[PDB]
C-alpha cells in the first residue's frame, strides 16, 4: 500500500479466509472472519500449552 | 431471493410428505420452512453426560 | 435436570379457494423479560415483520414451518427450578381474511398448529 | 558501567484519547484482569447462528413491510392505490424512512413523530450520506380468481408532495395518468391472473455520488429540501386494468410491498439529524409525555 | 388458462447499469475515503452517552447507574444496535474525560473497580484489579471491562440470576465532572438479529 | 555536525501505574540495589521440596475433613446420617465454603460469622467464580464386626435448607426416602462388610459455565440465591441397610469425609464477597471482641 | 511474569505543533473518521483535466 | 543521500513514474505524480479485498 | 499467536519444559518452570564469567 | 479492530535544550521554512578559496 507513514497503519492486519463481498447480502460465516480456535491461536492458552515460565511467576 | 430471517411466500412441488416419528402429513405443497442459518450447539448438556434413553 | 433443544413448528391452514389472506408467524425470544421498546408487541408492523419469521398466505402457503434455536442464555434449559421461557412465539395479521362482501358462515380459515422437539439433550 | 546519553530530546504533544472515535488502532484501556494477553475466544458455538449478523448487508438485506394496500374494483386505470396506508401508491426509492406519523398530547400540544423503520432505514439513520441498491418485493393477497394488471414504473427525482405544517405525504393528483403519463419510465406490467408478486430492484441512479439519511426527519411545509435529496425518485403502483372479481371473492386484494436493500456503501458514521438517534419508547397511556435525552454539554 | 394462485418468482432490474460495486468504489473514493462494511466497527469507535456525569465525594459509583439510563435511550452504537439483536458477549470499554470546574483538594484523583452487574456498592469489596489516574495530569481515565462471565452470551433481558457478569465501580474523592465515552473490547459483539424498533424525531411544543 | 530532527510529534497520556495489577508486564518499580540486572536464583535447595507449591492443582489438591458424621445403630434406612456435624449427610459440591458458625459477643450482640475452608475452599474465596471437579474420600472408622450398605447419591441443583437469621443448614425433612427417593440419581452403594472407603469424583455439571464463590458468605433467610449458585448440587449419605453391630464392639461408627478439587480454572481474581477477603485471628478472651479492617478510602 | 525496566530515562520537550509550517512531516491532525487509513483516491475523473 | 540524522527524512517518499521537469511549463499529467487507483494501493481498500479481520471488528 | 498490535505481547516469554496440565494435581518440579542455574543463564553472573568492562566500573 | 497496548510505561525526564552546548547532536530547532529537509549545498564556488 502507498503511504508516506514509515508505519503504513496503525495495527498489524490479521488475514481472514472469507470469499465474499463485505457489504453484500450473501451469508458470510463469522468463523472465518477471525480464526481463534482452542489451540495455541491466542495468547495465553499458547502460553499454557508451552508452558511458560510466566504463567507460573517467573 | 436472498434475505435473511424470513422465509416469504412461494409455491413448491405439489406433492409433499413429511414423516416425524410416528405422524405424517401430506400437505399440497411443500412448506415453507424458516431455519437458523449455519445452526450451532449453544448448549453444553452432550458434553455433561450422555443422553438416557428409555432402555 | 438439564435439556438442550430447539423447538419445531408446523401450522396446517386451510381455507377454500375464494379467500385470501396473509399471514405471519415470527418468534421473539425473551419478549416477557425485555425491556417493552425492545418487544415485538409495542413496535411497528416493518418491526415485526423484521423479525424471524415465515410469510403465510392461504392460497400459497398452506402449511409453514418453522425451527427456533435453543434461546437460553445459560448452558441449558433447567427442567427442575428454573421454570422460565425464554423465546415467545406470536402469530400476526397482515392482512384479514378477504371474502365475499354476503356475510357467510363460510368466509372463514381453521388453523392448526403443531409442535415437538429436535437436537435435544437430556443428562443429568 | 554507567555510560551517558546519545538519545536526542524528542517532540511531543500531550493528547490523551488520540483516535478514541476511530474503529482501528491501539487502545490505552487498562483491562481489570490478571493477564493483559485477555482474550474472548471465537463464536464457535455462542449464537445459536455461525453467520455474521452484524454485517449491513445482513442487516440491511433483512426484508421488511413498509406497504399494505387495498386494491378495490372501483380505483381507477393509471391511478396510484391510495388505500390503506400512509404513502399510498408511491414508494420512495431509498433507505431512509419517507413515513412517519405525530403523537399529540394536550395538556399546550406537544407534537412527537414517529417513524417506521426497516432494518436498512435504522442503519442508514446512523449515517449521514447513502449509496445502495433497494430492491421491493410487491406481494398481492388474492386468489385463483381475482385477475388485474399492474403499473409499477420508476419516476427519478422529487416526490410530488402534499406538505403538512408537521407531516408530508404524496399528491395524488399529480400522479395520474394524464399528469404522469407511465410511458416515458422504466416500469414492469404485472399479471394477476395466476402469478402474485415480482421483485423489483433499483440500482442507485442520481446526480449525487450519495444521497442524504434524514428522510422524513424534520420534514413539513418549511423543511422539505432534505427529504427529496435523500431519495432516488419513487415506484407508482397503478393499474393497467380494474381489478376483475366475481361477486364469490372478496372485492379488494392487498398489496404488500417489502424493503430491503442491497450493493450497500455508507459514508460516515455520524448523522445529520438535528438530534441524535433516539429510539421510540412507547408511553403507558397517551396522555403520558415521552422522553427526551439531555443534550447540554454542561 | 389455469385456475391458480402461484409464484413465478420473477425479478427485473432497470436501467442497464453498470457493476454496483465498482461504481460504490469509484465514489467512496472520491466522497468517503472509507468502506464500512460491519458494524462491530461501531462498537469499537467510542461515543459518548453523557457529556455531563457529575458524582459525589468519596462514592463508588456503579456506572450502570448511567448505562441502564443509556441504553434505553439509544444515542450511543451500543444502545442503538443493541435493538436489533437480544444476546452479547464480550467486555467494554469507558473512556471518562474530565470536566470538573472547581476545586476541591490539592490531589484529584479517579479510581475504578470491578463490580458484577446489577449489584451496589454496598454489596461488593474494593479489591480485586483496580486502575488509578489524576486528572490534573490525565484527565483521560480509560479502563476496560472483562467478560467475567458464567455464561457464553448475556441476554439484553432481566433474569432471575444476577451478578453473573462483571462490570465498572467508578470513585471519586472529589465531586467530579465527566465526559462518559464507552464501547467494546476486541471481543464485544451483538447476539443473532430481530426487528427494528420505532424511532423518535423532532419534538414541536406548538400553542394551541 | 548538529543536523535538525526529523522525527514526529508523539502522542501520549501521563499514567503512571499503567497496568499495575496485571501479572504480566515490564515494572516500573526502582531497585534499591547495585545492579539492575538483580535476579535471584533458581530453588535448588532453598525450600525442603522441589514441587511447585503454589499451583493451583497442589493447594486444592490437598484434602481436609469436612465432615465426620456419626452412624448409629439407629438410623433410619433411607434418611440422612445427619448425627455428628453441621451439615449432617448433606455434602454441597463445590469448592466454596458451605458450613459457617456465628460467634457472638454481648455487651447488644455481633454476631460475627465464621467459615471452615479447605484449602480449595481457601482459593476459590480469592476468585468470583469457579469450575472444578470435586473429589471426596468417605471414609468409615469401624472393625471387622460392623456391617451396612451405605448410599452415596449426587442430585443436581439447590439443596433442600432450614434457613435461620445468620446461618444456613439442611433440611433432613425433605431428604428422605419418600420425599428424595435415590432411584433416578448417581450413586455408589458400599459395603461396610470389609471395605470402609471410596473416593467419589463429581465432575462440573451446570447449566453455568462457571459457579459462584460466595457460598455461605453472608448466606441466610435473605439472602440465600448465591449460595445455591455456588454449587453444582449435594452428595447425601443415607443407610441402604442399618449399621449391623454386636454388643462387643461400638453401637456407633465415624463417617470422615476428605474434601479436594481436580481440573480447576479460577476466572477472575477479585472476590464476590460484600467484603474483602478476611482471615479469623482467634481472640484470647470470648468476651474480646474481633478485627474489623478499616475500608474507608478517605 | 512481571520483569523489571532496563529503559533509559528519555529526554523531551513538549512542543506541539513542530514544523505545523512544513509542507512534509506526519501531521498530529486527529481526523474525524471511521478509519485512520482515510485516504481519497486519485484524480481520475474528478476534475475536467487530468 | 548525505544526512547525520538516522532518519534522512520524516516521511517515507513513494516514487511517481512521471519524466518532466516539475518546474517547466511542459504540461504533466496528476495521476503519474501520485497512483492511487482503485486497487490494493490504498490501505483500507486493499483491507477490504484481503477481508481482514479487523473491517469485520476482531 | 493472532495480534492485532505489532508487539503480541507486554514481555518476551521463556521457555520451560515441564511437561504437566499447569492446574492439575500432578506434582510438578518447579525446576522445570524457571531454569536458572549458577551459571551464565542469570544476566551478572554472566558477566562476571565474561570478565566485561562494566563489572570494573568501565 | 482496536486492539489493546502491550507497550511498557515509558521513563523519562522533562529538559529541554539537552546538550545545546554540544557540537555534535540532533537539534531540535524548528526550522522557519517550506522544507524539512532544507540543506545548503557545497562550497563549490561561494568563496575566493576552495
Amino acid at each position: 500500500p502507498t503511504s508516506e507513514n514509515p508505519k503504513i497503519g496503525p495495527i498489524s492486519e490479521v488475514a481472514s479466509g472469507v470469499k465474499t463481498a463485505a457489504n453484500g447480502i450473501e451469508r458470510i460465516p463469522v468463523l472465518g472472519e477471525i480464526a481463534k480456535p482452542v489451540t495455541a491461536a491466542v495468547k495465553w492458552f499458547a502460553d499454557i500449552v508451552g508452558g511458560v515460565a510466566a504463567i507460573f511467576g517467573w | 431471493t436472498n434475505v435473511h430471517n424470513t422465509k416469504l411466500a412461494s409455491t413448491s412441488a405439489e406433492n409433499a410428505i413429511e414423516k416425524e416419528q410416528i405422524t405424517t402429513f401430506h400437505d399440497v405443497e411443500t412448506p415453507n420452512r424458516i431455519d437458523t442459518p449455519m445452526a450451532q450447539d449453544t448448549s453444553s448438556a452432550r458434553s455433561m453426560d450422555d443422553t438416557h434413553s428409555i432402555i | 435436570k438439564y435439556l438442550r433443544c430447539d423447538v419445531q413448528v408446523k401450522i396446517v391452514l386451510n381455507a377454500n379457494p375464494f379467500i385470501a389472506g396473509r399471514l405471519y408467524l415470527a418468534y421473539s425470544p425473551y419478549d416477557d423479560k425485555v425491556a417493552p421498546e425492545r418487544r415485538i408487541i409495542y413496535t411497528s408492523r416493518a418491526g415485526v415483520t423484521g423479525y424471524p419469521g415465515v410469510e403465510l398466505d392461504f392460497q400459497l402457503d398452506n402449511s409453514v414451518e418453522m425451527t427456533i434455536p435453543y434461546a437460553s442464555f445459560q448452558e441449558a434449559y433447567d427442567l427442575v427450578s428454573g421454570n422460565e421461557d425464554f423465546v415467545q412465539l406470536y402469530l400476526f395479521t397482515i392482512a384479514p381474511v378477504l371474502g365475499p362482501s354476503a356475510e357467510s358462515a363460510n368466509s372463514k380459515v381453521d388453523l392448526s398448529v403443531y409442535m415437538w422437539l429436535d437436537n435435544i439433550s437430556l443428562v443429568i | 558501567s554507567k555510560p551517558r546519553n546519545q538519545n536526542q530530546v524528542m517532540p511531543y504533544q500531550n493528547v490523551p484519547g488520540w483516535g478514541y472515535s476511530l474503529y482501528k488502532g491501539i487502545d490505552m484501556s487498562v483491562p481489570l484482569a490478571y493477564d493483559p494477553n485477555n482474550e474472548l475466544g471465537d463464536l464457535r458455538d455462542v449464537f445459536p447462528s455461525a453467520v455474521d449478523e452484524m454485517a449491513i448487508g445482513y442487516v440491511c438485506g433483512n426484508p421488511a413491510i413498509k406497504h399494505v394496500l387495498t386494491w378495490s374494483t372501483t380505483d381507477v386505470v393509471q391511478n396510484p392505490i391510495s388505500n390503506g396506508d400512509d404513502w399510498g401508491g408511491v414508494i420512495p426509492v431509498g433507505m431512509p424512512c419517507y413515513s412517519k406519523t405525530i403523537r399529540a398530547v394536550k395538556g399546550s400540544t406537544s407534537k412527537t413523530e414517529v417513524m417506521d423503520p426497516a432494518p436498512c432505514e435504522y442503519v442508514a439513520n446512523l449515517f449521514s450520506y447513502w449509496r445502495a441498491t433497494m430492491c421491493y418485493r410487491i406481494t398481492v393477497v388474492k386468489t385463483a380468481f381475482h385477475t388485474g394488471r399492474l403499473e409499477i414504473f420508476f419516476e427519478p427525482g422529487s416526490i410530488p408532495t402534499v406538505r403538512t405544517a408537521d407531516n408530508l405525504g404524496p399528491d395524488q393528483t399529480q400522479l395520474n395518468g394524464t399528469i404522469a403519463p407511465s410511458d416515458n419510465n422504466y416500469k414492469y406490467i404485472l399479471d394477476l391472473t395466476n402469478d402474485t408478486e415480482v421483485t423489483i430492484k433499483v440500482p442507485y441512479v442520481s446526480n449525487k455520488m450519495f444521497m442524504k439519511t434524514v428522510g422524513i426527519y424534520g420534514a413539513h411545509d418549511e423543511d422539505n429540501w432534505n427529504f427529496d435529496e435523500s431519495f432516488t425518485g419513487f415506484l407508482c403502483i397503478r393499474p393497467i386494468t380494474k381489478l376483475m372479481a366475481p361477486d364469490t371473492v372478496s372485492q379488494k386484494v392487498s398489496i404488500v410491498v417489502w424493503k430491503w436493500a442491497e450493493d450497500v456503501v455508507v459514508v460516515e458514521p455520524k448523522p445529520l439529524t438535528s438530534g441524535p438517534t433516539q429510539v421510540y419508547n412507547p408511553p403507558a397511556v397517551a396522555r403520558d409525555l415521552v422522553k427526551q435525552i439531555d443534550v447540554s454539554m454542561q | 388458462i389455469n385456475l391458480s394462485n402461484k409464484t413465478d418468482e420473477n425479478t427485473i432490474s432497470f436501467f442497464d447499469s453498470g457493476d454496483p460495486e465498482r461504481m460504490n468504489n469509484e465514489a467512496l473514493m472520491r466522497g468517503c475515503g472509507e468502506q464500512i462494511v460491519n458494524l462491530r466497527p461501531l462498537l469499537r469507535t467510542f461515543r459518548t452517552i453523557n457529556d455531563n456525569w457529575s458524582l459525589a465525594a468519596n462514592t463508588k459509583t456503579p456506572i450502570t447507574d448511567l448505562t441502564n439510563t443509556a441504553d434505553a435511550e439509544g444515542r450511543d452504537y451500543m444502545s442503538y444496535l443493541s435493538f436489533l439483536y437480544r444476546f452479547y458477549r464480550g467486555g467494554r470499554r469507558y473512556k471518562f474525560f474530565n470536566t470538573t470546574p472547581l476545586k476541591q483538594s490539592q490531589t484529584c484523583y479517579v479510581r475504578s473497580f470491578l463490580i458484577p452487574r446489577n449489584y451496589t456498592a454496598d454489596e461488593i469489596n474494593t479489591d480485586g484489579p483496580s486502575h488509578i489516574t489524576y486528572p490534573v495530569i490525565n484527565p483521560v481515565h480509560e479502563v476496560e471491562v472483562p467478560f467475567y462471565s458464567q455464561y457464553r452470551k448475556i441476554p439484553i433481558a432481566s433474569t432471575s440470576d444476577k451478578g453473573y457478569d462483571s462490570s465498572l465501580m467508578y470513585y471519586t474523592n472529589v465531586g467530579t465532572q465527566q465526559i462518559v465515552a464507552r464501547a467494546g473490547n476486541d471481543d464485544f459483539t451483538f447476539g443473532w438479529m430481530i426487528g427494528t424498533p420505532q424511532l423518535q424525531g423532532i419534538t414541536k411544543e406548538v400553542a394551541n
